[PDB]
RNA sequence: AGGAGGUGAGGUUUU
RNA sequence: GCUUGAGUCUCGUAGAGGGGGGUAGAAUUCCAGGUGUAGCGGUGAAAUGCGUAGAGAUCUGGAGGAAUACCGGUGGCGAAGGCGGCCCCCUGGACGAAGACUGACGCUCAGGUGCGAAAGCGUGGGGAGCAAACAGGAUUAGAUACCCUGGUAGUCCACGCCGUAAACGAUGUCGACUUGGAGGUUGUGCCCUUGAGGCGUGGCUUCCGGAGCUAACGCGUUAAGUCGACCGCCUGGGGAGUA
């Protein structure tokens, strides 16, 4: 994430910009991985129980918009 | 003693601490400043506020060299990241290049095992 | 025979034994009896990452109709020949003779 | 296998050169199969993945050979004598 | 969205550095297929010619070097 | 290779043979023969300098070309023998002309195989060249400290020494110790391993299998007087001293190493 | 409403 | 005697399928050096530990081991176990449209044979990181644990041995039938493809649910529904999968 400032530009949009950078590139996601040792039994089960609690609450939020609570 | 203009702002952060050290572009290390020495001890040195404090210290200490163009290499998943940036560039520095050179290894070692607290 | 493409870079000082190194090796594979479909040096171009500490570099692609055997001594040779700094073989499907997206 | 040597498997052992479904031409295919992998199983002796594809090959051709000897005599004996098999 | 299917292109070769900067980020990655709506088939072909591509040093691996 | 023996009387229940049947079961080449006499450890003064050594089996000496000059000639080999002078086996080896040589054999050899010397020679095993024209990570035998005088180094039945470095005209080498030396690049080197690799897990079973090489029983200090060996004496079994080799010198980790004159030939000591 | 980053007495028994 | 079961061949498809041999990069560690000084690291807080013998920080060069960040996705392959950088050689299997051929050659299987996660054993190497055992520092009434500092066997390679797992879909194999809806992956047949479009046909796979079944949970065209063949197993809990 090289960030290079222009002429005349800000620091604080500099800073904006390099942090922005970082959070789509994703290194403090990989270093708090790599700060312990996941298993491949705990890998799987826990990418397991991510699809299915998103494919969960996916399909709860769009079929409880056909019933009213007021 | 030696006047140096375009220098480098390494960043060392990490959860427990953060290191700047100011250096030329070939690598020779100018000036360095810690959180741990800048007074701050235990769990106080791992606040911002004593990385830009750091970052101050760091300043004054290498306001000798003549720096006026400063670039800025961070390392570490630290709260500092920020504040000592914040810090260089109100002590008068001017940031021309910010760069993040965070080692992730492509699965290479294994890591320590999980902590069971 | 078997259609395999070879993409070898070599040292931009030795630019000037590139058209010797092309002149050896169709000589085998003729003699050999392979065929060869395309040809093309890139030139003394830059590079994405260092590699023993220079930043230019000198590729020549070929696709050949070459045997087994003469695959794999022409990769003993450019393992031995320290003016090449890498090569590639792939085992194609096809001959292509279409030019390089990257000739113009 | 080859297609050359399977065409030319099916031309010994067939009579249209084009059935290549007989009990003959497939016990032949197998047999050759089988010996052209005697000399990659005596190198790779850690391949049972493809090991088990000669096991399967194996018993394919004992029931063809089973069937040939139960429906016509001659034709297993001339088979088996022809490729050398001993059973 | 894709777009190797609308061209109808067969295979994918490792020379299109023009059209494989598209497809890799400034870090040096290759982006998900839900973020360019590309289809797996094409996508696995794309990954397997830009692990050639950093072979042969025609694209990096990271921006460090 | 590698065959156990039956326990068919106390003797042969551990012993294990590394039998061979690719070698000569015949005779030798008598022109490269010649004689070797046992001496059993008795210098020119007739008193004994290195124990343990005394009686065997009668051997005779097989001339081997260590130095390999025969450039440019192409050669092929012939047949594998038994050397009872050194654990690996020899190859008799045909150069075009006629000549016949004994050469040491390397691992990937068989009866039929073609070598060549000198430096235009390709990249093959058994072949020498000086290894200013040698790559660098191969894995060499025989090689030689000082040019023109004969392999000295890894010349044994399973070794090999690495090539790491090869600064201006010097070459930086790996040995089978773990030790890194400066060669001159101008030695040559016979390329590949050595054929015996094997010859490491051959044991003997008996007393008498070490005796017909040559070596005489091992008597232990402790066992011995005061005057004899410094461990001598005590009324049972007492080692009340730092373990000392009979002329007063400490053996356990202590250094016997005083040449200075090859400190700069050498990088780095062996771990 | 979607995606990403963390995040709790540090321990403290029996009936 | 027959082709509807099964099987064979011509043409292609995808796949971390298996074995062997090479190569590339990131990163950790160590060594030799250059700049430079009082701390570094770690914890809830500390301490042991590493440091003025110049550590930690930053740059260059080199040494060696292991695994291949993104892509990577209840995605793919394999009988299961299980398989992820790239290249080469050998090889197994599955599927898809057209065709050609044998004419039940079919299913299951006691015993038997083979494969068989990780850990463990022997022989010979290698050993970067992690880490049982072990030592120290902490917490605690006590802590032979949870935390920290180091670290051996091991983890890795080659040949063999053991043949055990929550070896799970807690669901034996093959076959025929019975309303559906959302997708994913991999092929194919057509229609102005008239730009990523519409229709139909196959294989595998994820989820929700109808009749039906079930003690209920739940299964639900991939059944735990409707039926046939074969094998294995259970007959109260402990003792004990032990003597
Ligand atoms: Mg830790
Ligand atoms: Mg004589
Ligand atoms: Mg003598
Ligand atoms: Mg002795
Ligand atoms: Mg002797
Ligand atoms: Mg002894
Ligand atoms: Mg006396
Ligand atoms: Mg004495
Ligand atoms: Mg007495
Ligand atoms: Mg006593
Ligand atoms: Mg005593
Ligand atoms: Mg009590
Ligand atoms: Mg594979
Ligand atoms: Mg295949
Ligand atoms: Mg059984
Ligand atoms: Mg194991
Ligand atoms: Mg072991
Ligand atoms: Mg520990
Ligand atoms: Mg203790
Ligand atoms: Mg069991
Ligand atoms: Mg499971
Ligand atoms: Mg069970
Ligand atoms: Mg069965
Ligand atoms: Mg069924
Ligand atoms: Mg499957
Ligand atoms: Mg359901
Ligand atoms: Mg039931
Ligand atoms: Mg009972
Ligand atoms: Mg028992």
């Amino acid at each position: 994430p090289v960030i290079k400032v222009r002429e005349n530009e800000p620091f604080d949009v500099a800073l904006r910009r390099f942090k922005r950078s970082c959070e789509k590139a994703g290194v403090l996601a990989e270093v708090r991985r790599r700060e312990f040792y996941e298993k491949p039994t705990t890998e799987r089960k826990r990418a397991k129980a991510s699809a299915v609690k998103r494919h969960a609450k996916k399909l709860a939020r769009e079929n409880a918009r056909r019933t009213r609570l007021y | 003693r030696k006047q140096v203009s375009d220098g480098v702002a390494h960043i060392h952060a990490s959860f427990n601490n953060t290191i700047v050290t100011i250096t030329d572009r070939q690598g020779n290390a100018l000036g360095w400043a810690t959180a741990g020495g800048s007074g701050f001890r235990g769990s106080r040195k791992s606040t911002p506020f004593a990385a830009q404090v750091a970052a101050e210290r760091c300043a004054d200490a290498v306001k000798e060299y003549g720096i006026k163009n400063l670039e800025v290499m961070v390392k570490g998943p630290g709260p500092g990241r920020e504040s000592t940036i914040r810090a260089l560039n109100a002590a008068g520095f001017r940031i021309t290049n910010i760069t993040d050179v965070t080692p992730i290894p492509h699965n290479g070692c294994r890591p320590p095992k999980k902590r069971r607290v | 025979m078997r259609h395999y493409e070879i993409v070898f870079m070599v040292h931009p000082d030795q630019s000037e034994q590139v058209p010797g190194m092309i002149e050896r090796y169709t000589a085998a594979i003729t003699g050999a009896e392979g065929k060869i479909h395309r040809l093309e040096d890139w030139g003394r171009r830059q590079l994405a990452y260092p590699i023993n500490k220079l930043h230019k570099a000198h590729y020549v692609l070929m696709n050949v109709e070459a045997p087994q055997e003469v695959i794999d001594e022409l990769e003993t040779t450019f393992r031995f020949n320290d003016a090449v700094i890498r090569s590639m073989v792939m085992r194609t499907k096809h001959a292509v003779t279409e030019a390089s997206p990257m000739v113009k | 296998l080859s297609t050359e040597a399977t065409a030319k498997i099916v031309s010994e052992f067939g009579r249209d050169a084009n059935d290549t479904g007989s009990t003959e031409v497939q016990v032949a295919l197998l047999t050759a199969q089988i010996n052209h992998l005697q000399g990659h199983f005596a190198e790779h002796k850690k391949d049972h993945h493809s090991r088990r594809g000669l096991l399967r090959m194996v018993s394919q051709r004992r029931k063809l050979l089973d069937y040939l000897k139960r429906k016509d005599v001659a034709r297993y004996t001339q088979l088996i004598e022809r490729l050398g098999l001993r059973r | 969205f894709c777009r190797f299917t609308a061209e109808g292109v067969q295979e994918i070769d490792y020379k299109d550095i023009a059209t494989l900067k598209n497809y890799i980020t400034e870090s040096g990655k290759i982006v998900p297929s839900r973020i360019t709506g590309t289809r797996a088939k094409y996508q696995r072909q794309l990954a397997r010619a830009i692990k050639r591509a950093r072979y042969l040093s025609l694209l990096p691996y990271t921006d460090r070097h | 290779a590698v065959v156990k023996c039956k326990p068919t009387s106390p003797g042969r229940r551990h012993v294990v043979k590394v039998v061979n049947p690719e070698l000569h079961k015949g005779k030798p080449f008598a022109p490269l023969l010649e004689k070797n006499s046992k001496s059993g450890g008795r210098n020119n003064n007739g008193r004994i300098t290195t124990r343990h050594i005394g009686g065997g089996h009668k051997q005779a000496y097989r001339i081997v070309d260590f130095k390999r000059n025969k450039d440019g000639i192409p050669a092929v080999v012939e047949r594998l023998e038994y050397d009872p002078n050194r654990s690996a086996n020899i190859a008799l080896v045909l150069y075009k002309d006629g000549e016949r040589r004994y050469i040491l054999a390397p691992k990937g050899l068989k009866a039929g195989d073609q070598i060549q010397s000198g430096v235009d020679a390709a990249i093959k095993p058994g072949n020498t060249l000086p290894m200013r024209n040698i790559p660098v990570g191969s894995t060499v035998h025989n090689v030689e400290m000082k040019p023109g005088k004969g392999g000295q180094l890894a010349r044994s039945a399973g070794t090999y020494v690495q090539i790491v470095a090869r600064d201006g005209a010097y070459v930086t080498l790996r040995l089978r110790s773990g030790e890194m030396r400066k060669v001159e690049a101008d030695c040559r080197a016979t390329l590949g391993e050595v054929g015996n690799a094997e010859h490491m897990l051959r044991v003997l079973g008996k007393a008498g299998a070490a005796r017909w090489r040559g070596v005489r029983p091992t008597v232990r200090g402790t066992a011995m007087n005061p005057v004899d060996h410094p461990h001598g004496g005590g009324e049972g079994r007492n080692f009340g001293k730092h373990p000392v080799t009979p002329w007063g010198v400490q053996t356990k980790g202590k250094k016997t190493r005083s040449n200075k004159r090859t400190d700069k030939f050498i990088v780095r000591r062996r771990s």
